[PDB]
RNA sequence: CCCGAU
DNA sequence: TTCCGAGATCAGACGAGATCGGG
DNA sequence: TCGTCTGATCTCGGAA
């Protein structure tokens, strides 16, 4: 049921080792843009996107 | 098998093989590469086993093919070993049996 | 074994499920096994090392993996012992197969099994 | 996968229709035990392999 | 329908020992009457005998001087034994008119004992457990006193 | 493999005089001009087949 | 697309292209020829370049027992010979029993009867009285007669071409009827060792376009022209591996980010 | 060949040593009935019916029988040798 | 690590 | 006789989708 | 879990 599973994560905890959001939705979430989504973004050309998708909103 | 107690080589084929078509080839194989070394005797044959087993060799051959049961009578041992030859001369994981 | 419930994903096919009508088999002792073998007819280490090799008639019993003599006569000692399980003089778990690639009949009495009836 | 056969409901070495995996009802009239068990191994290796595959080309 | 009919026959079969030869199949091998030098055991029989060599094939010579030990030349036997339980073997002598049954002691299989290559490799040293039993046999290895004879006896 | 009659040890033949002797003790049958035969027949290759185009529409 | 006889034509054959290796399972080298018009002409192309061992073409072998020797014999069946299209002799033979690893290189092989029996009695030394006579009846029936020793073995398929199971090329592209112009490999090494690397780029072009077709899945070629040019820029064939990238980049983290980080960053700060 | 010996022994009158695994029965003339179509039962004590038929491969060795007579006090003589084994099983 | 989702 | 170089033959490595969910 | 590539010792062979 999708009570369950609705998650999204503004921004919230970050692990306290390497400042990243945390894995969960018990833990308040971020989801792991994965390295073979890494290449989708590749191929795409966004360079911009990539800089503020794995350097502005995950680890500034 | 030398160490087992069956010292002659007569004795090993007729174990392996009497009937020889195949079993013919376990004779150049190793009968004769046994026997290219002059080793011919049952305790220098322990002996072998008594260096590379990281008179002592008579007890630590009862941790090899273990439940074929001996009482110092290795006769039973030797015919398990011989029809684990025999399989292979003549030749499934996933079975349930 | 239900050939049709399984996971998919990791185990694909290595978790199974039971089916309805099995038996897992438990250990037994192996005395009136042997004692029937010795009866029925077996020899073994006074047997030329001759005998038991490409001769059709050396059909070797096997009890859970230790040899206990060589039977002339495969049918009579795989049909004796079926009649006598029946019968329920052996435990009715023990099975005797033969195979005639190699001359090995199995007697085996193991426990853990998967066994199922028929009619 | 037994000794010369397929199933024990055949005989030994029996290469017939019906015996090494021929499924002759349709799905309609539905399948008989031992069409439906050679129906559930060939499709099997549909869901085997897609197991293994994506282990292999990610 | 042959009802031959077989006697219990009670002639002391204590004294029946069977003997085997995993060794003489080749041309109908009869150990051969003449050899002497015998010696017997009760248990582990380690049949030891006179088999003095031919000369017929030729000499063999030097080898057998090689040989160190060879007392003509005795070839020996070391007795297997396959005694578990020993009674599950119990024939005789069988006319088409008789049978008698005799039951017999424990088989003894007879390969040829060496003895050769092992003090053969003793000398060169010169240049198990309770192996024996409690008892160190003192009397079964002992025993040897042997007379092998011809007579008809039943 | 002939094998030794008092020991059994295998066949070994001495190129001197034409002799059977053993690594054990000496049991050198000369066999004479007896010809040793070991005919072991073995395969023969079998010609070849075209592997044709009848069949490769279905 | 990776995701959506007997030759290998999946994903591990697409895995076995992008990552080069020397050795393949199954390699096929195709062969057209000059006159292919005609089974039997074929047929002596095919015996020409696939290996028959001394063991195919025999009949009844064995070593005879002759007073002060032992010496082995053939009897080499002459039927066969003829017909299986190929060319051997007993004196072709004796030139290939001779020089084959079995130290049978003197004159000590014999040539006897009306070239259908070969005859090597005896060796020289290393227990040289029966011991290596026992040897000698295995090796002897296992020598190739004649043909490239590599190839497996040759099949014909019909205008006639025949396609083996093999691998060493150039020894194939080379005999007498094989129109050595027009023969290709599914190796891309072997092509790329015997060949040049041009021939190299367009196999890896071929056999993934050859591949990709095969299992529906089209694909343009654009693609497949650039993965094969980059595969093979630098000198040599440079597989899809760890090992590959190795010989491709330069930069460090861009190695180590891939496989072996430990290695690859210590190497890099020594 | 199950009861072609007892025919060749009737072929030849020569006494034969014959070898036989009797099945495993404690003392609670015997008689060996040969049925139409070769199956020798030996009808033994008790009147019980055991079958016996066939055996291993024999002869492809000696056999030899030996009377051990405690040759110290007596003497060990080979008596006869050895003829296909026969063994005994019991029916059912 | 198991389980389960896709 | 010498031997310098090279093809042959073991042993060790460090790889093997992605995510999500709960005990 | 092999599967792979690597690189490290031996040996029969030719040149001076
Ligand atoms: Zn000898």
């Amino acid at each position: 049921m999708v009570l369950d599973k609705m998650h999204a994560r503004a921004r919230g905890p970050r692990a306290v080792l390497t400042r990243q959001p945390t894995e969960g939705r018990s833990r308040d979430g971020g989801l792991r843009l994965g390295e073979m989504e890494r290449d989708c973004l590749i191929g795409y050309g966004a360079s911009m996107l990539l800089l503020e998708r794995l350097m502005i909103s995950s680890d500034a | 098998f030398k160490a087992m107690g069956v010292e002659s080589d007569q004795e090993i084929v007729q174990m392996i093989g009497t009937e020889e078509h195949v079993m013919a080839a376990f004779g150049p194989s190793l009968e004769e590469c046994q026997k290219a070394q002059i080793f011919t005797q049952m305790q220098a044959l322990k002996y072998i086993g008594n260096k590379v087993r990281r008179a002592r060799e008579l007890l630590a051959s009862t941790i090899l093919t273990h439940v074929p049961v001996k009482e110092f009578n290795f006769r039973a041992k030797c015919i398990y070993t011989a029809v684990m030859v025999r399989r292979v001369i003549l030749a499934d994981r996933d079975y349930y049996g | 074994l239900c050939p049709s419930d399984t996971p998919e994903g990791e185990a694909c096919g290595l978790v199974k499920n039971l089916a309805l009508m099995t038996h897992i088999t438990t250990d037994m002792e192996d005395g009136p096994i042997v004692k029937l073998a010795s009866n029925l007819g077996v020899e073994d280490v006074n047997l030329l090392c001759g005998e038991e090799l490409s001769y059709p008639n050396v059909f070797l019993v096997f009890l859970n993996g230790n040899i206990l003599g060589v039977i002339r006569d495969h049918k009579k000692l795989v049909n004796t012992f079926r009649l006598m399980r029946r019968a329920g003089y052996i435990n009715e778990f023990v099975s005797i197969s033969t195979n005639l690639t190699d001359r090995c009949v199995y007697i085996s009495s193991d426990g853990g099994r998967l066994c199922r009836p028929y009619i | 996968g037994f000794e010369n056969r397929s199933l024990p409901h055949f005989e030994k070495h029996s290469k017939l229709p019906a015996a090494k995996g021929f499924v002759a009802n349709s799905f309609y009239s539905g399948l008989t035990p031992t069409e439906f068990f050679f129906h559930t191994m060939a499709g099997r290796e549909g869901l085997v392999d897609t197991a293994v595959k994506t282990a292999e080309t990610g | 329908v042959q009802e031959i009919d077989v006697y219990l026959a009670k002639s002391l079969a204590e004294k029946l020992y069977l003997f085997q030869y995993p060794v003489r199949p080749a041309s109908m091998t009869y150990d051969d009457i003449p050899h002497l030098s015998a010696k017997i055991k009760p248990k582990q029989q380690k049949v030891e005998l006179e088999m003095a060599i031919d000369t017929l094939n030729p000499n063999y010579c030097r080898s057998k001087g090689e040989q160190i030990a060879l007392n003509m030349d005795k070839q020996t036997f070391c007795s297997s034994q396959t005694t578990s339980n020993t009674s599950r073997y119990a024939a005789a002598l069988y006319r088409q008119g008789e049978l008698h049954l005799t039951p017999l002691h424990g088989i003894l299989q007879l390969r040829p004992s060496f003895s050769y290559l092992d003090k053969a490799d003793a000398k060169h040293r010169e240049r198990r457990r309770v192996q024996s039993y409690e008892f160190l046999q003192k009397k079964h290895a002992e025993e040897p006193w042997v007379h092998l004879h011809y007579y008809g006896l039943r | 493999l002939l094998f030794c009659p008092g020991c059994g040890n295998g066949l070994i033949v001495e190129e001197g005089q034409r002799c059977h002797r053993f690594s054990c003790n000496t049991c050198p049958y000369v066999h004479n001009i007896t010809r040793k035969v070991t005919n072991r027949k073995y395969p023969k290759l079998k010609e070849v087949d075209d592997v044709l185009g009848g069949a490769a529409a279905w | 697309p990776g995701t959506q006889m007997n030759i290998t034509l999946g994903v591990p054959r697409i895995k076995e292209i992008i990552n080069a290796s020397k050795a393949i399972s199954t390699p096929i080298i195709t062969a057209q020829l000059d006159k292919d018009d005609d089974a039997d002409y074929a047929r002596l192309v095919k015996g020409r370049i696939e290996k028959t061992l001394l063991g195919e073409i025999s009949e009844y072998i064995e070593e005879v027992f002759l007073p002060d020797d032992c010496f082995i014999l053939v009897k080499l069946s002459l039927e066969r010979i003829r017909l299986l299209r190929l060319e051997v002799n007993a004196e072709t033979v004796r030139y290939s029993i001779c020089t084959s690893k079995l130290r049978v290189k003197p004159g000590d092989v014999a040539v006897h009867g009306e070239a259908v029996v070969c005859v090597t009695p005896r060796e020289n030394s290393k227990s040289s009285m029966y011991y290596v006579l026992q040897f000698l009846k295995e090796d002897l029936p296992k020598v190739v007669v004649q043909g490239i020793p590599e190839v497996s073995r040759a099949v014909i398929h019909i205008k006639y071409k025949l396609l083996v199971e093999g691998d060493n090329l150039r020894a194939v592209m080379a005999t007498h009827g094989v129109k050595g112009t027009r023969t290709t490999s599914n190796n891309t090494y072997e092509v790329e060792k015997t060949l040049g690397i041009e021939a190299a780029r367009t196999t890896i072009i071929n056999e993934i376009q050859y591949t990709m077709v095969n299992h529906g899945m089209s694909i343009d070629r654009r693609h497949v022209m650039l993965l094969s040019d980059l595969m093979t820029y630098k000198g040599e064939v440079l597989g899809i591996t760890r090992f590959g990238l190795a010989k491709m980049k330069e930069s460090v983290l861009m190695l180590a980010s891939f496989e072996k980080t430990a290695d690859h960053l210590f190497d890099a700060a020594y | 060949s199950v009861a072609e010996l007892l025919r060749e022994l009737s072929l030849t009158k020569e006494e034969e040593l014959l070898f036989l695994q009797l099945p495993d029965t404690l003392p609670g003339v015997g008689k060996l009935l040969i049925r139409k179509s070769g199956r020798v039962q030996l009808l033994l004590g008790k009147v019980t019916l055991d079958v016996t038929m066939g055996t291993a491969c024999s002869f492809l060795q000696e056999l030899v029988s030996v009377g051990l007579g405690d040759s110290r006090t007596g003497e060990m003589t080979v008596l006869g040798h050895v003829k296909h084994k026969l063994v005994c099983s019991p029916d059912f």
